[PDB]
RNA sequence: CGUAGCAUGCUACGUCAUUCUCCACGCGAAGCA
RNA sequence: GUGAUGCUUCGCGUGGAGAAUGACGUAGCAUGCUACG
C-alpha cells in the first residue's frame, strides 16, 4: 500500500487535511450525479454517471468525518495545461475552490492530476435536481442534503408524508433552512462572474461546477479573451436555480438590517409603496450578469413575454417588502368640494407600481359610471372601517366593515323520506350492498367560511424557471390557435343568468339584472374603455356553497363585483364562446356528453397514439395553490387574441385590472376585509378556461422536464435525440421564439401525448413505450413538476392509469366509462356513481323538494343521468335506474290522485307516460342528434 | 342493516335541532355538527349509534323545547 | 270534442254524405255536399282547437295553483312534520340506548348535557321522582343509555348535596325534588 | 273588426245575399252575389289580420315602455343608494389622522392597507383560543400596530358580553370561542 | 272560325282559418359537471 | 347570503323555413250553350 499511501499524502498538498479514501486506492471513484450538460452530442439536466474522479473525505481532528472532500481528477496533459492557466487567472477570486495541479507516476509515466480541495459532497446541480425531480419513493440526495446541513434531523423522515406541503406544512421551515446557503451561493456566483469579466475569461456557468459552499471549479471550457471583456453565460444556471430560490426562501436575509439574520427586520416607512430602486438593487446584487433587461414596474415591459420575465423577478423580490405596501394606492380627490379617498393606482407583487392614467381631481359631479367605480373600490370601505386583527387566519386582515363579526353556518340537507322508503322497499341500502349512500349535505359551524378561506395559506410565492416557462407558454398558445378572440361591444355580450349576485357592495341594492338594466351600452363601453386605461380594485365576496358531496369540506366561491365581471365578459367572451363552440380540440369545454358526445371525445383523445395508455390526475386544492405566475400566464395567453383591437398599454392595463380584481384583490369574508395571497378566484369570468390553460401548461412542462432530464446517450431514436438537443437550445440558449421548433414540439406532443382538458380535469392518451423510455411525461414527471412549480404534493390516490383503452378513462368529470353495444357498434357511455344519484334523490337542499309530486322533472333529470347504469354488468347499478322509473310512475299516479281529490278535473296526462319507459332516456345517448 | 337508517336519522335530527334554534349556541351547534358529520362519515354501526345517542341527548336536554310525550304516543 | 254548434253541423253533413252517395244523385250534389261538409269540418276544427287551448290553459293554471298550495302547506308545517318524521325513524331504529333515553325523557328523567362517550365522562341527569330513581338507579350504580355510570353527587332542586343513604322509599317525601345526579361512565 | 267599415260592407253584402237567396235568386247571378260576398270576405280577413298584428305590436311597445320606465326608476333608486352610502362613509372616517398621513406622503398616494392601521380609532381582535388571547390581547390594555389599545369590550361567538375575569385557562372550555375584543386607540 | 255573355272539369300564384315535425331566440323551473 | 362557465330535461311565448287540410280572390289553358256581325 506504499503507492496508495503516497498518493494519499500527495493529495494533501501541504494543507494538512486528514484524508481518507472513498475508493480502493488510486482507482477512480464512480458516482451518480446530476449534470447540466450541453454539447454536440447530448443536452439536458439529467443524472449521469461520472467515473473520472477520486474522492478523499477529510475527517475532523477527532476522527469525525466532515463535509470536506479532495476530488482528484485525472486529465489529458492538454486540459491539465489549459485549466492551470485559467486557474492562475482566477486564483485571487475568493469564490473559486482551491486547486492543486501535480503529476503522479502511476505505472511508468507522469499522469497529470488536478485536486479540488475541500469540496462538498453534493453540488448545486444535485440540490436543484433533487427538488425539481422529487420522488417520494427514492429521495436520498435530498434527505442527505437536509441532514448534512442541519435543516432537520435524520428522524424527521420517519413521519408519513414529511414532504407534503399540505399534510406537513413544517417542511417549508425545513426547506427554508437551506435558503441562506443558496443565497451565499448566489452571492459567490456574482463574485465569480466579476472575476471572469475582470480576467477576460469567456465560459458557461453550470450548477454542477459549484458546490453547496458556493465555490466554483472545472474551468475546462473557459477560453481566454481581453482581460476586461469576459462574458459569463448564466442562463441555464440562474433559470434552473429559480424554482429553488422561493422554496428555500433564499432572500429572507434581505429583510434584516445589514442583510444579517441575527439583526432585526428592517423598519420600512409605513407610507412607502415604491420599491423600484430596492428591486433594482436586489437584482444587481444577485442577478448581476443576467443579460436581459429587468423592469421593476411591468408597465414598461415590451410584450407579454417580457412581462412574464420581469414579473418572475418581481415575485422573487416582493417577498422582501412589507405586506402593507401592496394593494390599492389611495389618493384624496375633491368631488363637488367634498374629499373622497379613491384608488389612483395599485402596487402589485408581480407587476410593480401602476398608476391610473385618468385621475380627475376637483371633479364637479359623479355620473352612474363614476359612482359605480367608487362604490366598487375598497378605498372607502377599508378607510372608514375599523381595524381587524383576525387571528383565526394567517391571511392579512385589513379592516372590519361592521362592529360585529358574522358567523355563517351551513345547515344540513332535507331528507326525502318518501323516496328512501320506496328505495328500501325495492331492496336498496342493505348491508353488504355495493351501492350505499356516501353523498350528503355536511353541516358546518360558524367558523366555516373563514376556515375555508384559510386554505389560501397553501398559496406560496413561486418563482418559475423563466427560460422554461417562456417556451412552455408558446407551446401552450399553440393549443389555442384554432380560436377567435377580441373585445366586443356591450350590446354583443351574453349573460346566462341575470338573477345572480352582483357582488359587494352591489348585492345590497339588487342583482346583476339591476346593474345591467341601469347601465346603458354607452355606460358599459365607457367603463370598459376606462378599465383599458385605469386599474379598478374591486372587492370579492366569499360565499359558501350548499352542495351535496362525499367529502366533509365547505367549498367557498368568489362572488366578484359586477364592475369586474361586466368588463371581463366584454373582454373575453368572444374567445370563451369560440372555445365552447369548437369540437375535436384539446379543451373540451362546451362539448356535451349526450347524443354520442362522450364517444366522440374519447375517440378524439385516443387519436392515433402508437402504444396507447391512459392516465389522469386531479389538482389538490386547485384554486388555492395555483401560483400567481401561472395565473398571469393564463390571462396573457387568453389576452393574446387581442393583437388587432388592443394596444400594448391596453392589454397591460386589462391584465392589471384582472390581477387587481381576481388575483390578489380584497376579499370580504364575513363582514371583514382580508388580502388574498393569490390563486384563482373561482367565480371570475374565466375560471374554467384559465384552469384549462393552467392544466395544459403543467402538462407541457412535465413533458419538457421528462425529455430534458433523460440521458441523451440512451435515446435510440435519432429524431428524439435531436429534438431533445433543440429543446435545450430553445430553452436555455435561444432568446427569441423558434416557431419551427415550437411547431415540431407541438406535433410531437400531439402525436405521443394526446390530451383532453376540462378545467382541472384531464385525460391523457400517451405512448407507453416513449413514457417508459422517458421520451414523454409519465405520472411521476407530473408529480415532480407539481411539487416544485405548484407547491402541492400529488398522491397516487389523486391519479390513475389505464392500460386497456377499451375500459376508457377511469374517471373524467366524475363519470365512469362503459363500452356497450349500442345498436350495431360499441360506444363509450358515461355513468355516474350510483351513490351520487341516490343521494340526489334522497337528500335535497330545499324543504319543498322533499315532496316529489311537485318536483317530477327533477327525478326525470336524475333518471336521464342514471340511465347508462342499466348497461352496467352489476345488477345493483342497473336497478338504480329502474328505481327512478318506478318512482316517477308512482309520483305521476300520486299527482293525478291529488288533482282529482282537490279538484273535480281529470288530468289524463299520458303524454308523460314516456317518462317511466326506457326509450326516452335511451334516446339521450344515441348519436342521432 | 341499520347503517343507512342511522345516517338519514342523524340528518333529520340535525334538521330538527336547527329548527329548534340551536345555532344560537355556538358551542352546542359546533358539537351537534361534529356529531352529525362524524355519523355521516362512519363505517362502524356501533360508533354511529353511540354518536347518535350523544346527538339525541342534545334534543332531549332541552326539556321545554319539544313535547316528547305527544311525539312518542 | 262534442256538444259544439259546429259539431252538430258536422254530424248532419257526414250523415247526409252516406245518403247522397247511396241515393244515386248527380255529381253536382256530390260537389255541393263536399263543399258544405268541408266548410263545416274546418269551422269545427277551429272551434275544437280554440276549446282545446282553453282547456290546456285551465289545466296549466290549475297545476300551478296546486303546486303553490302544496308548497305553502309543505313549508308551513315543516317543524311538526320533521319532528314526527324524526321520532318515527327513531322508533324504526329500535336501538337499546336510544329507546332507553327516549323512555327516560318521556318519564321526565332527562340529561343536562350531551351524553359523553369516553370513559372520562361526566353526565348530569335530572330525576323528577323516587320511582324513576329506583327503576333507573340502585346502590352506587346508575344505568342510562345502555351503559353503567358511577354516581358522584346528587344536589336536589335547591343545590344541596344528598347522601345516597338519604334517598329511600321512606325518605322520599323529605327530599326536594327534582334531583340532579352527576356520574362517571363505567 | 266591427269598428272598421270593411266589416260593415261585408255585413251589408252578406245580408243582401241572404235576402236574395231567401226571396229566390234568379239562377246564375246568385253565384255573382255570392262572389261579391267572397270578395268582401277575403278583403275583410286581410284587413283584420293587419288589425290584430298592429294591436299586438302596440301592446308589445306599451310593455316595452313600461319596462323602460321601471328600469329608469330603479336606476335612480340605486344611484341614490350608492350616493347615500358614499356620503355615510365620508362622514364615517376621521379626517384628522387621514389628512395627516396623506400629507406625510411624498407625492399623495399612500397604501390602502395602512389607512386603518394608522387612523382607525377602534380595533377588533378575533381570538380563536385562550393561548392566542394570552399571547395577543392579555390585560386591559395592549400594544398592536405600534399603538396602545384600551380594551373596550369582549364578546363571544354568540355576542354575549364576556368579562375579562371570565377569560381564564380553567374557564376557557365554558366560553363560546372565538372571542371578539373591541378596543379603542389610547390617546389617539 | 272571331267577339260578348253564361255554365262544367283540371292547374299555377296570392292572402287567410286549423293542426303538427324541425329550428333561432326569449322567459320560467329543474338536474348534472 | 348564495360565484363563473358548460351541457341537458321540462313548461311557456315570439319569430323564420317547411309539411298537411280547408274557404276564397285575380290571371291563364281548355269543354259546353245564347246573341251580333
Ligand atoms: N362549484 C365549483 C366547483 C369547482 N369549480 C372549479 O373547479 C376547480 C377544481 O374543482 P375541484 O377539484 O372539485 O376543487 P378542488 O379545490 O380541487 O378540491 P380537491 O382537493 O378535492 O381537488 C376549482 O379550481 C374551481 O374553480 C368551480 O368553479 N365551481
Ligand atoms: P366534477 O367532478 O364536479 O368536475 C369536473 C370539472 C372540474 C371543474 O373545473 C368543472 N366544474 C365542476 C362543477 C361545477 O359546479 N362547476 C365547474 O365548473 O368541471
Ligand atoms: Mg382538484
Ligand atoms: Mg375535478
Ligand atoms: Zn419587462
Ligand atoms: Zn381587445
Amino acid at each position: 500500500s506504499a503507492d496508495a499511501q503516497s498518493f494519499l499524502n500527495r493529495v494533501c498538498g501541504v494543507s494538512a487535511a486528514r484524508l481518507t479514501p472513498c475508493g480502493t486506492g488510486t482507482s477512480t471513484d464512480v458516482v451518480y450525479r446530476a449534470f447540466d450538460i450541453y454539447n454536440d452530442k447530448v443536452a439536458g439536466f439529467a443524472k449521469f454517471l461520472k467515473t473520472n474522479c477520486c474522492r478523499f473525505q477529510e475527517k475532523d481532528e477527532d476522527d469525525n468525518l466532515i463535509d470536506s472532500y479532495f476530488v482528484v481528477k485525472r486529465h489529458t496533459f492538454s486540459n491539465y495545461q489549459h485549466e492551470e492557466t485559467i486557474y492562475n487567472l482566477l486564483k485571487d477570486c475568493p469564490a473559486v475552490a482551491k486547486h492543486d495541479f501535480f503529476k503522479f507516476r502511476i505505472d511508468g509515466d507522469m499522469v497529470p492530476h488536478i485536486s479540488r480541495q475541500r469540496l462538498t459532497k453534493y453540488t448545486m446541480a444535485d440540490l436543484v435536481y433533487a427538488l425539481r425531480h422529487f420522488d417520494e419513493g427514492n429521495c436520498d440526495t435530498l434527505k442527505e442534503i437536509l441532514v448534512t446541513y442541519n435543516c432537520c434531523d435524520d428522524d424527521y423522515f420517519n413521519k408519513k408524508d414529511w414532504y407534503d406541503f399540505v399534510e406537513n406544512p413544517d417542511i417549508l421551515r425545513v426547506y427554508a433552512n437551506l435558503g441562506e446557503r443558496v443565497r451565499q451561493a448566489l452571492l459567490k456566483t456574482v463574485q465569480f462572474c466579476d472575476a471572469m469579466r475582470n480576467a477576460g475569461i469567456v465560459g458557461v456557468l453550470t450548477l454542477d461546477n459549484q458546490d453547496l459552499n458556493g465555490n466554483w471549479y472545472d474551468f475546462g471550457d473557459f477560453i481566454q479573451t481581453t482581460p476586461g471583456s469576459g462574458v459569463p453565460v448564466v442562463d441555464s444556471y440562474y433559470s434552473l436555480l429559480m424554482p429553488i430560490l422561493t422554496l428555500t426562501r433564499a432572500l429572507t436575509a434581505e429583510s434584516h438590517v445589514d442583510t444579517d439574520l441575527t439583526k432585526p427586520y428592517i423598519k420600512w416607512d409605513l407610507l412607502k409603496y415604491d420599491f423600484t430602486e430596492e428591486r433594482l438593487k436586489l437584482f444587481d446584487r444577485y442577478f448581476k450578469y443576467w443579460d436581459q433587461t429587468y423592469h421593476p414596474n411591468c408597465v414598461n415591459c415590451l410584450d407579454d413575454r417580457c412581462i412574464l420575465h420581469c414579473a418572475n423577478f418581481n415575485v422573487l423580490f416582493s417577498t422582501v417588502f412589507p405586506p402593507t405596501s401592496f394593494g390599492p394606492l389611495v389618493r384624496k380627490i375633491f368631488v363637488d368640494g367634498v374629499p373622497f379617498v379613491v384608488s389612483t393606482g395599485y402596487h402589485f407583487r408581480e407587476l410593480g407600481v401602476v398608476h391610473n392614467q385618468d385621475v380627475n381631481l376637483h371633479s364637479s359631479r359623479l355620473s352612474f359610471k363614476e359612482l359605480l367605480v367608487y362604490a366598487a373600490d375598497p378605498a372607502m370601505h377599508a378607510a372608514s372601517g375599523n381595524l381587524l386583527l383576525d387571528k383565526r387566519t394567517t391571511c392579512f386582515s385589513v379592516a372590519a366593515l361592521t362592529n360585529n363579526v358574522a358567523f355563517q353556518t351551513v345547515k344540513p340537507g332535507n331528507f326525502n323520506k318518501d323516496f328512501y322508503d320506496f328505495a328500501v322497499s325495492k331492496g336498496f341500502f342493505k348491508e353488504g350492498s355495493s351501492v350505499e349512500l356516501k353523498h350528503f349535505f355536511f353541516a358546518q359551524d360558524g367558523n366555516a367560511a373563514i376556515s375555508d378561506y384559510d386554505y389560501y395559506r397553501y398559496n406560496l410565492p413561486t418563482m418559475c424557471d423563466i427560460r422554461q416557462l417562456l417556451f412552455v407558454v408558446e407551446v401552450v398558445d399553440k393549443y389555442f390557435d384554432c380560436y377567435d378572440g377580441g373585445c366586443i361591444n356591450a350590446n354583443q355580450v351574453i349573460v346566462n343568468n341575470l338573477d345572480k349576485s352582483a357582488g359587494f357592495p352591489f348585492n345590497k341594492w339588487g342583482k346583476a339584472r339591476l346593474y345591467y338594466d341601469s347601465m346603458s351600452y354607452e355606460d358599459q363601453d365607457a367603463l370598459f374603455a376606462y378599465t383599458k386605461r385605469n386599474v379598478i380594485p374591486t372587492i370579492t365576496q366569499m360565499n359558501l356553497k350548499y352542495a351535496i358531496s362525499a367529502k366533509n369540506r365547505a367549498r367557498t366561491v368568489a362572488g366578484v363585483s359586477i364592475c369586474s365581471t361586466m368588463t371581463n365578459r366584454q373582454f373575453h367572451q368572444k374567445l370563451l364562446k369560440s372555445i365552447a363552440a369548437t369540437r375535436g380540440a384539446t379543451v373540451v369545454i362546451g362539448t356535451s356528453k349526450f347524443y354520442g358526445g362522450w364517444h366522440n371525445m374519447l375517440k378524439t383523445v385516443y387519436s392515433d397514439v402508437e402504444n396507447p395508455h391512459l392516465m389522469g390526475w386531479d389538482y389538490p386544492k386547485c384554486d388555492r395553490a395555483m401560483p400567481n405566475m401561472l395565473r398571469i400566464m393564463a390571462s396573457l395567453v387568453l389576452a393574446r387574441k387581442h393583437t388587432t383591437c388592443c394596444s400594448l398599454s391596453h392589454r397591460f392595463y386589462r391584465l392589471a385590472n384582472e390581477c387587481a380584481q381576481v388575483l390578489s384583490e380584497m376579499v370580504m369574508c364575513g363582514g371583514s376585509l382580508y388580502v388574498k395571497p393569490g390563486g384563482t378566484s373561482s367565480g371570475d369570468a374565466t375560471t374554467a378556461y384559465a384552469n384549462s390553460v393552467f392544466n395544459i401548461c403543467q402538462a407541457v412542462t412535465a413533458n419538457v422536464n421528462a425529455l430534458l432530464s433523460t440521458d441523451g446517450n440512451k435515446i435510440a431514436d435519432k429524431y428524439v435525440r435531436n429534438l431533445q438537443h433543440r429543446l435545450y437550445e430553445c430553452l436555455y440558449r435561444n432568446r427569441d421564439v423558434d416557431t419551427d421548433f415550437v411547431n415540431e414540439f407541438y406535433a410531437y406532443l400531439r402525436k405521443h401525448f394526446s390530451m383532453m382538458i376540462l378545467s382541472d380535469d384531464a385525460v391523457v392518451c400517451f405512448n407507453s413505450t416513449y413514457a417508459s423510455q422517458g421520451l414523454v411525461a409519465s405520472i411521476k414527471n407530473f408529480k415532480s413538476v407539481l411539487y416544485y412549480q405548484n407547491n402541492v404534493f400529488m398522491s397516487e390516490a389523486k391519479c390513475w392509469t389505464e392500460t386497456d383503452l377499451t375500459k376508457g378513462p377511469h374517471e373524467f368529470c366524475s363519470q365512469h366509462t362503459m363500452l356497450v353495444k349500442q345498436g350495431d357498434d360499441y360506444v363509450y357511455l358515461p355513468y355516474p356513481d350510483p351513490s351520487r344519484i341516490l343521494g340526489a334523490g334522497c337528500f335535497v337542499d330545499d324543504i319543498v323538494k322533499t315532496d316529489g309530486t311537485l318536483m317530477i322533472e327533477r327525478f326525470v333529470s336524475l333518471a336521464i343521468d342514471a340511465y347508462p347504469l342499466t348497461k352496467h354488468p352489476n345488477q345493483e347499478y342497473a336497478d338504480v335506474f329502474h328505481l327512478y322509473l318506478q318512482y316517477i310512475r308512482k309520483l305521476h299516479d300520486e299527482l293525478t290522485g291529488h288533482m282529482l281529490d282537490m279538484y273535480s278535473v281529470m288530468l289524463t296526462n299520458d303524454n308523460t307516460s314516456r317518462y317511466w319507459e326506457p326509450e326516452f332516456y335511451e334516446a339521450m345517448y344515441t348519436p342521432h342528434t | 342493516s341499520k347503517m343507512s337508517d342511522v345516517k338519514c336519522t342523524s340528518v333529520v335530527l340535525l334538521s330538527v335541532l336547527q329548527q329548534l334554534r340551536v345555532e344560537s349556541s355556538s358551542k352546542l351547534w359546533a358539537q351537534c355538527v361534529q356529531l352529525h358529520n362524524d355519523i355521516l362519515l362512519a363505517k362502524d354501526t356501533t360508533e354511529a349509534f353511540e354518536k347518535m345517542v350523544s346527538l339525541l341527548s342534545v334534543l332531549l336536554s332541552m326539556q321545554g323545547a319539544v313535547d316528547i310525550n305527544k311525539l312518542c304516543e | 270534442f262534442s256538444s259544439l254548434p259546429s259539431y252538430a253541423a258536422f254530424a248532419t253533413a257526414q250523415e247526409a254524405y252516406e245518403q247522397a252517395v247511396a241515393n244515386g244523385d248527380s255529381e253536382v250534389v256530390l260537389k255541393k255536399l263536399k263543399k258544405s261538409l268541408n266548410v263545416a269540418k274546418s269551422e269545427f276544427d277551429r272551434d275544437a282547437a280554440m276549446q282545446r287551448k282553453l282547456e290546456k290553459m285551465a289545466d296549466q293554471a290549475m297545476t300551478q295553483m296546486y303546486k303553490q298550495a302544496r308548497s305553502e302547506d309543505k313549508r308551513a308545517k315543516v317543524t311538526s312534520a320533521m319532528q314526527t318524521m324524526l321520532f318515527t325513524m327513531l322508533r324504526k331504529l329500535d336501538n337499546d340506548a336510544l329507546n332507553n333515553i327516549i323512555n327516560n325523557a318521556r318519564d321526565g328523567c332527562v340529561p343536562l348535557n350531551i351524553i359523553p362517550l369516553t370513559t372520562a365522562a361526566k353526565l348530569m341527569v335530572v330525576i323528577p321522582d323516587y320511582n324513576t330513581y329506583k327503576n333507573t338507579c340502585d346502590g352506587t350504580t346508575f344505568t342510562y343509555a345502555s351503559a353503567l355510570w358511577e354516581i358522584q353527587q346528587v344536589v336536589d332542586a335547591d343545590s344541596k348535596i344528598v347522601q345516597l343513604s338519604e334517598i329511600s322509599m321512606d325518605n322520599s317525601p323529605n327530599l326536594a325534588w327534582p334531583l340532579i345526579v352527576t356520574a362517571l361512565r363505567a
